[PDB]
């Protein structure tokens, strides 16, 4: 017998299927014997230390800035100061160094939220001794002559002795729920090109600064023995807290410029002597 | 997993040999040294063969043996007075092979695995140091007969460098020292085969 | 020709990758 | 102080923090490139992109998209140099005719080339042809789906492939030479035709052997404007 | 001397050790070859690639692929003499107009002929 | 690719009045002297008192630093009519030869003392087949080819087959 | 093994699905890592009083 | 027994380096060696070191212990055609030094444990030779700042005697050879210290 088939159904054709999406279902046609037959992980495989998420990698310390505290810096000195921005080290010119871990893989995401936890390691003795304080300022900035401005934010003292450390969490307060990034979405000029206000006029965003503030104060002397240095150094520690978020994948603001040398074919291209 | 398929034969420890501690040459700490400068750096085991303790008993069985297996500890041990502060930081890298000039930095070395040795304290730092390659096995010994495709005795470096620099009071010492120990916490050998010197 | 094909024999070794032993690479 | 609530899941629930979701969306590795037939075919290396991938200001122009340095994927890859498992290929043609084109794997060999070739310098390919040699093949056919998704598997004796190397064009022994890549990828026309390469993660895919992040350079302030006119 | 642990499996769960999953794999017999309405029409002969469809070094050039001998499907041919079932072929137009090419099965009849 | 032991079974092709002592050496890493035999000795090796039974079952190990090796030949070569080769030609190959430095070595331990009555100069073979735990991966084109008795069809009977 | 497929049904290609229909099916690609991800209304959502239709 | 006392450390054992066979240099055996005549004589383990297998695996321990004892396997291969006909005895003697001159006889031969080699039947021989000397350990190597007061590296000697001088018939072969074996079957060492090449 040769039955007539009366099923049937309309159809939409697409080229690919999940090529936009990272999850869900695959269109992919493996170049094997056996279609089912994946790449074994029984004996090798991954590592239980290693990062899972990218937020991990933002849980990771990593060294953002130093400074150096001296016994003739007065009390109401800002001994440190900045804007932590996990987008951007500077608004205003270039950067060139080793990034940390947090502003690095924040550089990928669009937005990010949620507080930023501080380590200020003291490279010290036992025989140095001084207190310093930690503010954090929201909607303004505090004259640098003024300490009691800065005294009415957020802050936390600690008093130099023994322990030659403190953590530190910077909270997240703003107008927002997700802060975005600062720092472009998408940059087309690769050559360092001479820019000018009608080339700004065409950028595919706006670098929404922020005016948020870190500040670190004297406030009281650093006194030491005479027998040990006057000037000492203090390591800035850095990294994204517990409930750290990122979204919103796109272009990295960040890319290695360090021994970079562009692949040719091996061996056909001058190899062989 | 790796281990019984790629040999044939059982692999052999010599615990009596291998577990023992082992210092090498010293390392002098200055003033003088900057931020993200070397201290040291080491290509193990080649640089505990060939140029550090050469004619120590842990390197016995690396003159027959031509493959093996290396889960190391690295004890190191800062001596520096009360009126000195600084801080050395000490990370590892595996398989670091054409992998020197970069993640080199400081900032790598604090995100790879590491120890940080206050230089006031004089504290001490153990790096748990296991073995991961890109292979089964690493090849021991390089010999004039042997194939110049593969480039023995490197499956992980050693990174001494300054996190903050040294500073000292008043008439001071202008330098203090840092020894490194080691220790093989498993070593397990393949393919005998006639001795040789080591490099 | 190239300059990256080898490393100068100052710093090198018969590898062609830094000497352990040469420091200021950095 | 407080640590607060979180904020994921807050505007959607379409969380993208996990590395291998970042290393499974598409990157463009090729732009609108002609296909020779006068050669043997186009040759892809079979490596995730990363700072090997990397354009310099004033270096040699290839033939690789410029931005694959600054993508995502290429910025996580420059974390980790190990990588194991299958990866995806979606290539598209730029053509509606009938003339099929042959997408043939080869298997992990020793060499490491792209772009169009010749095979041991002969004048003649179409009598000998690469994807009638007895690897596995797939064709394409414009005419019906111009492009495909290959997944072209994880075939060599490493347990793990090198990501990168602190210089590409160092000489070096090429037994090691080789561990940059698992293979290559062959793409086959009958007339010069156009067409595009997209890479991303398969299903098995692991990363491991993490360095950190590395130097890095920028100046995207420079290329807008702040809120303050 | 100990046997040791096999290596099947370790990489992954892709055995191709099976003689029938090689010679399923498919294999180029002629490539972007004429048609001409003028004759009857193309004849395929109905057997498997083996080293009677081997090229030669300074021979009459024939309308097949040349590396047919060195495929691997021919190789595995050359150590048996005896087959028997179906076979599956596919074939590839270079076109893309409404003009149909009808593929008709011929069965065993005597003789021996392609092109 | 391939892995696993490789068996090699030696035959003797002499008779029950043959009589002396030969050694069977894997090697592995490096390679040795050829004067020097006690660096063989060192090696992974097999003695074998050549007597009554005239044969010897023998199993090379596989230990390298990788889980499997790969051929060492070409997956695809396009030169079919011996075209002169060059280092601009070997420059464009498909892949790269990395070749192996593992010898098997036979030496004398005892030398071969026969009776005047029987020959002086036996002759030995050497049979070689894979393991039990042999392994196989990744198809590419065959490194070997018929070179014996090959002509191309034509066709029957069109072509002059009708005398 | 490899078995042929003998299923097979008559289709009607369509450009778009509920194109001119408000509501019913959708053939919507999602510009997301999760194509089931939607945006949440959890915590911000809409007012009481607000008109749910133009009644 | 006086293992223990002496050794405040314990001993180690090198099984996988240790229990392996090793060849040495053959032995020429002709018809015209008459009766009593040494083919051969070795103080082990001193000729075990320097004159015969010298880069042998077996020996790697050696370079860095100083005290040890010594238990050995020693199997012998001989290999004539059916046309010949001798008698070959090999004998051990516990602590031989200053007594090689006397009781090195055949008859002694015979008194102390030996083996006993046929050379027609092509048969084997294994001497189970145990660790017999008048202290708890014997010294391992010789040293230029070491004392000179005691002989390191003999505990034992091995002789390999003509017991009956080998015959052969018309034109058969004027000599045959005697390939020697030997193993360790229980080697305990004390007193870790750096490496030096074996004599």
């Amino acid at each position: 017998d040769k039955p007539k088939d009366v099923s049937s159904i309309t159809i939409i054709p697409k080229p690919r299927l999940g090529f936009p999406h990272g999850k869900g279902k695959s269109d992919a046609v493996a170049m094997r014997v056996n279609p089912v037959a994946l790449t074994s992980f029984q004996d090798v495989s991954a590592y239980p230390d290693e990062p899972r998420t990218t937020l991990d990698i933002a849980r990771i310390w990593g060294l953002r800035s130093t400074f150096n505290w001296g016994s003739g810096d007065e009390h109401g000195k800002e001994l440190f100061n900045t804007v932590l921005d996990p987008g951007l080290r500077f608004y205003d010119q270039d950067y060139e160094g080793q990034i940390t871990p947090m502003e690095y893989v924040t550089g990928l995401y669009n937005f990010w939220s949620g507080p930023i936890e501080l380590r200020f390691d003291f490279v010290s003795n036992a025989f140095h001794t001084g207190t310093v304080i930690i503010s954090a300022e929201y909607n303004r900035s505090s004259t640098n002559t003024d300490e009691c401005q800065s005294h009415s934010t957020y802050t936390k003292t600690f008093h130099l002795g023994e322990q030659k450390s403190v953590h530190f969490t910077v909270p997240y307060i703003y107008d927002t729920v997700v802060r975005r990034n600062t720092a472009s979405a998408y940059l087309p000029v690769t050559d360092y090109d001479k820019v000018d206000n009608v080339s700004r006029a065409q950028a595919m965003g706006i670098r929404a600064e922020s005016k948020m503030r870190v500040k670190v104060r004297v406030v009281n002397v650093l006194r030491p023995v005479a027998s040990t240095t006057s000037t000492i150094e203090v390591l800035v520690y850095m990294r994204g807290g517990k409930n750290y978020a990122l979204h919103g994948l796109k272009q990295s603001t960040y890319w290695p410029s360090n021994s970079v040398v562009p692949i040719d074919s091996f061996p056909p291209d001058g190899y062989d002597p | 997993g790796d281990l019984v398929i790629a040999s044939s034969e059982p692999t052999q420890q010599f615990r009596s040999l291998t577990n023992r501690w082992m210092p090498i040459n010293s390392i002098r700490v200055t003033v003088n040294g900057k931020r993200n400068d070397l201290l040291a750096q080491y290509y193990i085991p080649e640089d505990f063969l060939s140029t550090h303790a050469k004619c120590a008993p842990n390197t016995i069985p690396f003159e027959t043996y031509v493959y093996g297996k290396y889960e190391l500890e690295m004890k190191f041990v800062a001596n520096g007075n009360k009126f000195q502060c600084g801080k050395v930081i000490i990370s590892v890298k595996f398989d670091s092979y054409q992998a020197d000039n970069i993640n080199t930095g400081f900032q790598a070395a604090l995100s790879r695995p590491h120890i940080m040795l206050d230089l006031s304290t004089n504290n001490e730092g153990v790096l748990k140091i296991p073995f991961r390659y890109h292979r089964a096995f690493v090849r021991n010994q390089t010999h004039k007969t042997a194939t110049a495709g593969v480039r023995p005795g490197k499956f992980a470096s050693i990174y001494v460098q300054v996190l903050s620099p040294l500073q000292t009071g008043e008439g001071g010492a202008n330098d203090m020292f840092i020894r490194p120990f080691y220790r093989y916490t498993r070593a397990e050998f393949a393919g005998m085969s006639y001795k040789v010197p080591l490099t | 020709d190239n300059p990256h094909r080898f490393l100068p024999a100052n710093v090198s070794n018969r590898w062609n990758e830094y000497s352990s032993a040469y420091l200021p690479r950095v | 102080f407080s640590d607060g609530v979180t904020a994921m899941g807050f505007q959607s629930l379409d969380t993208q923090v996990s590395i291998k979701d970042i290393l499974r969306r598409p990157v463009l590795l090729f732009n609108h490139v002609e296909l020779d037939p006068d050669y043997t075919g186009f040759f892809i290396p079979i490596m995730p992109p990363s700072r090997m991938m990397q354009y310099k200001s004033g270096d040699k122009e290839t033939s690789f998209q410029r931005l694959i340095g600054r993508t995502p994927q290429a910025a996580i890859m420059n974390l980790f140099r190990f990588w194991r498992g299958s990866l995806r290929y979606t290539i598209i043609i730029h053509s509606t005719d009938g003339h099929p084109i042959y997408v043939t794997h080869v298997p992990h060999t020793g060499n490491r080339v792209y772009g169009l070739m010749k095979v041991n310098n002969l004048h003649e390919y179409t009598k000998v042809p690469i994807f009638g040699c007895g690897l596995t093949t797939e064709m394409i056919i414009p005419s019906v789906n111009p492009s495909i998704c290959v997944e072209v598997p994880f075939d060599t004796e490493n347990n793990w492939a090198v990501t990168f190397d602190e210089d590409a064009q160092r000489n070096y022994s090429w037994r090691d030479k080789g561990d940059t890549v698992t293979g290559h990828l062959v793409v086959t026309p009958v007339v010069s035709v156009y067409m595009s390469v997209w890479v991303e993660a398969g299903d098995d895919f692991e990363v491991s052997n993490f360095y950190g992040p590395p130097s890095v350079k920028t100046n995207d302030w420079n290329y807008a404007f702040s809120d303050e006119h």
